[PDB]
RNA sequence: UGCGAAAGCAGUUGAAGACAAGUGGCUUGUCGUUCGUUAAUGGCCU
């Protein structure tokens, strides 16, 4: 994963999520590591609200 | 001179709280928006507005009620192939069914038990539940035709008053009561247990006060009942087994109204703590586990929410909500937390309550059953008429020279001579029993003596006698929404009038020969009409915010380039222009106004080039100047060649949900 | 007069809506 | 005239006076009974809004 | 009158020290307030009175300190916003010139107590 | 001492301004009418000083509008005038027995 | 106020006895502590009356710019004879 | 930021690059970019 901002691994250690910064903004990708059970990714603008884009950077 | 502007805030015309929202057609997501969809808004002073959500919510008709009249619930009924029917309860023992043409009650069915607290309509809309104060649930047979209502069956009684009703289908009827319980009766005719209450459920009571179940809906995709009560808790109950699945402790005070979408992936809910909560079941795991989650929560209203409803179609998916603060709020259904919202103005004066006369610099204004008159100087209230022989008011007009006022409601009208006695007036009734017997919508004063009267039963008299008026082709939308072919507007000065009905028909009339010469020539609902004596023109503006003008004895070249050279303010306008007049110093410039702006278009110039009902659904068929710094706007007019009259509005306890302190 | 000057200097140290009817104008 | 104007107003407006053992009620008019729905029962309207403005929810 | 002469002189372009002298000539409290109420902008009256009260924080004339306290009472919504490049060090050196009186008000009140004690026991022992 | 300790807890803890934000004429008169009594005592007068200073910092327009707290500010002015005469004459007694060491 | 008239006279008259006493501060500690706590906060209420008096004469001079206007500004009225000519049932009556 | 005492005394506030919006440029604003300078109604357990 060629640019990582933030990362976390599940409690069983069976999958891990992280952030990307791949362009307009960052992105979020989850991947199972002990199997190719699941690996998905999406830009986090689809997570974020429509209110947050006209608000402060903390939002 | 430059334009000197009288920014008046004298008129305290205040509407009342929205108590019931309803949509005429049900949802049907995968089909187009029908051309007959109307939202109905019953207020708390007893008037029922009917709005059309096409192109940013214009208001078609208003059905006013009088002194000490309110309206608590209202339901639509449209059997497929027959006219729309609108029933409504007040705070009384009757149901009132209204005919949409006249704007009167065509039936006052006294329900045979107690004071009605709630009303609901059967699925397939042949029966009507009224839930009464003495614990009764009364069924009213509706399917006999529009107007005729029969008593059917009093369901099995109880002690406490039933405050909300819902139907499962044609079969069962659910009712939340004021003892904290939720009963389930069977209204299935020709069963052994018809009318007896099958189940009773009890919500988690408040510790230090009584609990009332305020809102009950049935959710048909699952098999649940959603219920909001006065603790703020919202509970979901399995219908078979009649028992709770899950309870959420959502609001901080009562939950007055809650609703759902078509496929029951969302339940929206609101009450006196003024937040709207959204409970979602959209995940495949949520649908296969029957587990709602408390998804989101929005704070949009100012005081309360007393009514909430939802519409969802192929080009329309919005929930509509209103409360103690008098404004309406539109949100998106499937995009509630994410998307945007629109708080309507508290009044958009499609029917005016204020007009001025240039002589004596005076202005009349009528709220409910009283008129008031003041003059400019400052300003001085010269006279008022709190006529209490009246019960309800409607439109009004003054004679040019300011001699005789005529007030007029759909039951009668009355004419008053006025004499300025100095710092006061003297007002005397002048008797005319033809006026005392006629129904009046509009009176518009041909001369100092001659007026033209539009009756609520589509008659156009000329008093102080009969205009021939041709008939309109009755299509499916005209038989469905039964006021589309009714005369909305008429404007007149100097023996030449023009009337306007909302099918897209605007017909001139010479007051001499009293012949039509129709110029229908239109596509949708007509917002306003004004006659220009210069150019010999009529000026119509429709709900799409386009300005057409036509000649008299079709549209001019100024219209032909103006309509598609129209400014970006008009192209991004949200509030429809409810009033047009012409300038007083120049006979050719015209000066118009909506509820949040004031514009003026120039008669000759042309400028160069380079949350709605938005589908392919049809209409109801099958130097330039712009300002908005007087935006809480009620009425504007002119007095003389340099001054302007801008009368507006200006402002109650509420549930304190405090902003963060620092 | 010294306590007066000192008191005044120390004061310098520690020292360091809509009506119902208007009438206005707009563009012709 | 200031202390009895509401008295003479109500005593000329109201009907159904007594006559010994009897009471002579006026019947109303089809005019009002067909132009308007009847008035709200102020008992139940006051009950509902007094509930929604009870003291236990601190309005302000 | 002479207040109008001082107003015209201080408003034209120049003569600010002589303008404060002409203000000190008639020197009314009501006209002192009126000369602040009339003008719409100042030609760094705060700067010249800042340097005057900095060079004399101990003067027996109450004229320029009275003018400064009424200027700060009536116009301090705008003195903090007219200019903030030289005015910053102006208020800095004015504030540091004036803080010493707050430092030495207790010793002056102490000496006032000393002297009242001495003069009252000297009035007391007056030899019958 | 209980009014003093809740004033001091709001002063140390958060914000005088937060505690004073949504006020107007009718809801400030308790504070200033207590500040009249608290300005006399030594133990309260620092807290009374900064609370009165903050409330006139952020309610200087209500000073103009309402006349029925103008008079409360004037009474507070004469109170601080009496107290400043007292705090000056105490320094004079302090000097006049510093002379006698 | 009233009692420190006594304490200034005790120092003036007995100015020899309590300068010949060996521990003045230790013998009348309570006077020293009382006057220290009375005069310690003098800069604070100096700043208080500066800030208070500034706003006080600020609104005083702004209201003295228009102090004569509120003496005849109230021209309010009530339900005048328009109500009598308004009562249409009482206009059919009298 | 430095020296200081708790007062105060001296110093300020550049550049690059990328992106976003508005009208390939131009303007404005940002930066989980670099170099240099001593410098979202969202509150506390039984």
């Amino acid at each position: 994963w060629h640019n990582v901002i933030l990362s976390n691994i599940s409690s069983n250690g069976k999958l891990l999520a992280h952030m990307c910064k791949d362009v307009e903004h960052k992105s979020i990708s989850v991947v199972s590591l002990f199997d190719d059970s699941v690996n998905l990714s999406f830009p986090l603008g689809s997570i974020l609200s429509s209110q947050t884009q006209s608000l402060s950077y903390n939002t | 001179e430059r334009m000197i502007v009288h920014r008046c805030r004298f008129v305290d015309f205040t509407p009342a709280t929205i108590t019931s929202l309803a949509f005429s057609h049900k949802s049907n997501i995968n089909k187009l928006t029908p051309s007959d969809l109307r939202l109905a808004i019953g207020r708390s002073n007893g008037n029922i507005e009917i709005w059309n959500p096409r192109n940013n919510w214009f208001q078609e008709m208003v059905i006013e009620g009088g002194k000490d009249r309110s309206i608590e619930g209202l339901c639509w009924s449209n059997v497929n192939g027959e006219s729309l029917r609108l029933f409504s309860i007040g705070g009384s023992t009757v149901v009132t069914e209204w005919d949409l043409a006249t704007g009167l009650p065509l039936r006052n069915y006294d329900c045979n038990s107690g004071v009605i607290w709630s009303i609901s309509i059967n699925d397939s809309q042949d029966k009507l539940s009224v839930g009464c104060d003495n614990g009764t649930v009364v069924l009213i047979d509706i399917s006999g035709g529009p107007g005729v209502l029969e008593h059917d069956t009093i369901l099995m009684r109880q002690e406490a008053r039933v405050l909300t009703l819902a139907w499962k289908k044609d079969d069962f009827v659910i009712g939340g009561c004021s003892d904290g319980r939720i009963r389930i009766w069977s209204a299935q005719k020709n069963d052994e247990n018809m009318g007896r209450l099958l189940h009773t459920m009890k919500v988690d009571k408040a510790k230090k006060e009584s609990t009332l179940v305020w809102s009950v809906i049935y959710l048909p995709r699952t098999d649940q009942i959603a219920s909001g009560d006065s603790t703020g808790s919202i509970k979901f109950w399995d219908f078979q087994f009649a028992t709770l699945n899950q309870s959420f402790k959502a609001h901080d005070a009562d939950v007055l109204c809650l609703t759902t979408d078509t496929d029951n992936n969302y339940v929206f809910s609101a009450g006196v703590d003024r937040k709207i909560f959204q409970f979602s079941q959209n995940t495949n795991k949520s649908q296969k586990n029957n587990r709602w989650v408390n998804s989101s929560n929005r704070l949009l209203h100012g005081n309360d929410i007393r009514a909430i409803c939802a519409y969802q179609s192929k080009g329309a998916d919005f929930l509509v909500s209103g409360g103690v603060e008098k404004t309406l709020v539109i949100n998106s259904l499937t995009s509630f937390s994410n998307g945007n919202y629109r708080k309507m103005p508290t009044v958009e004066p499609y029917s005016k309550n204020v007009l001025v006369n240039k002589e004596q610099r005076l202005v009349v204004s009528w709220s409910e059953s009283t008129v008031k008159i003041w003059t400019m100087g400052n300003y001085k209230l010269v006279c008022k008429l709190t006529l209490k022989d009246d019960q309800n008011i409607s439109t009004c007009s003054l004679s040019p020279d300011g001699q005789v006022l005529v007030v007029g409601r759909p039951s009668t009208t009355k004419v008053f001579h006025l004499q300025p006695v100095g710092n006061k007036l003297k007002v005397t009734k002048l008797d005319n029993d033809l006026l005392l017997r006629t129904s009046t919508k509009l009176v518009k004063f041909i001369d100092n003596s001659k007026i033209v009267i539009c009756s609520c039963e589509d008659d156009v008299f000329i008093v102080d006698q009969e205009v021939e008026l041709l008939e309109v082709t009755s299509t499916k939308s005209s038989i469905k929404v039964p006021y589309i072919n009714r005369i909305n507007h008429l404007e007149v000065d100097q023996n030449i009038a023009v009337i306007s009905r909302g099918c897209g028909v605007v017909d001139i009339l010479d007051l001499k020969a009293r012949i039509s010469k129709p110029l229908a020539r239109l596509n949708n609902f007509i917002t306003a009409v004004h006659i220009n004596t210069s150019r010999k023109s009529v000026v119509v503006i429709t709900a799409d915010n386009k300005i057409y003008e036509f000649n008299m004895n079709v549209l001019t070249q100024w219209s032909k380039n103006n309509t598609d050279n129209l400014p970006k303010e008009w192209k991004t306008l949200k509030e429809n222009c409810v009033g047009i007049f012409s300038d007083i110093e120049n006979s050719s410039r015209l000066w118009f106004w909506g509820a949040t702006w004031i514009s003026r278009i120039d008669f000759d110039v042309d400028f160069p080039i380079n949350l709605t009902i938005t589908d392919e659904s049809n209409f109801m068929n099958d130097h330039f100047f712009f300002t908005d710094k007087y935006k809480p706007l009620l009425f504007v007019d002119l007095i003389s060649s340099n001054e302007l009259a801008i009368i507006e509005r200006n402002p109650q306890k509420a549930f304190i949900q405090p902003k963060l302190v620092f | 007069k010294q306590v007066e000057i000192a008191e005044r200097n120390t004061e310098l140290w520690n020292l360091i809506a809509l009506p119902t009817y208007t009438m206005e104008y707009l563009d012709i | 005239i200031k202390t009895k104007k509401r008295k003479t107003l109500k005593n000329l407006r109201k009907d159904s006076v007594k006559r010994g053992k009897f009471r002579v009620q006026l019947l109303s008019t089809t005019q009002d009974s067909k132009t308007l729905p009847p008035k709200k029962e102020s008992s139940i309207i006051r009950s509902k809004d007094r509930w929604l403005n009870r003291k236990a929810l601190n309005k302000g | 009158n002479i207040l109008s002469s001082h107003l015209e002189a201080n408003s034209t372009e120049i003569l600010d020290d002589l303008m404060s002298g002409s203000w000190t000539e008639p020197e009314i409290k009501k006209f002192i307030l009126t000369k602040i109420n009339t003008v719409d902008h100042l030609s760094k009256i705060f700067l010249t009175i800042s340097k005057s009260i900095t060079q004399n924080p101990w003067n027996e004339e109450n004229l320029l300190p009275l003018w400064l306290k009424w200027l700060l009472t009536l116009k301090s919504g705008e003195l903090n916003s007219i200019k903030d490049k030289h005015t910053k060090k102006n208020c800095k050196h004015l504030k540091s010139a004036l803080r010493s009186s707050e430092e030495i008000l207790p010793v002056l009140l102490g000496i006032q107590g000393r002297l009242e004690m001495l003069r009252r026991q000297a009035k007391l022992r007056e030899d019958l | 001492e209980l009014t003093l300790t809740v004033l001091q807890e709001l002063r140390k803890r958060g914000k005088v301004r937060v505690a004073l934000y949504g006020r107007d004429e009718s809801t400030l008169e308790p504070l200033l009418n207590w500040c009249l009594k608290g300005i006399e005592d030594v133990r309260s007068a620092s807290i009374v000083a900064d609370w009165v200073a903050v409330v006139l910092e952020l309610y200087g327009n209500t000073l103009e509008s309402s006349p029925v707290l103008q008079e409360l500010m004037i009474d507070l002015k004469t109170k601080v005038r009496h107290e400043i005469h007292k705090s000056k004459e105490a320094q004079r007694i302090e000097g006049m027995l510093q002379l006698l060491t | 106020g009233p009692l420190n008239v006594w304490v200034k006279w005790c120092l003036i008259i007995h100015g020899g006895y309590l300068v010949s006493i060996p521990n003045l501060m230790s013998t009348l500690s309570s006077l020293h502590s009382t006057l220290k706590r009375r005069s310690d906060l003098l800069p604070r209420l100096l700043a208080l009356d500066a800030r208070l008096d500034c706003t006080i004469n600020k609104f005083k001079t702004l209201n003295y710019e228009a102090g004569d206007i509120h003496s005849s500004e109230p021209v309010v009225e009530e339900d005048e004879d328009d109500v009598e000519y308004n009562e249409e049932l009482d206009d059919a009556g009298l």
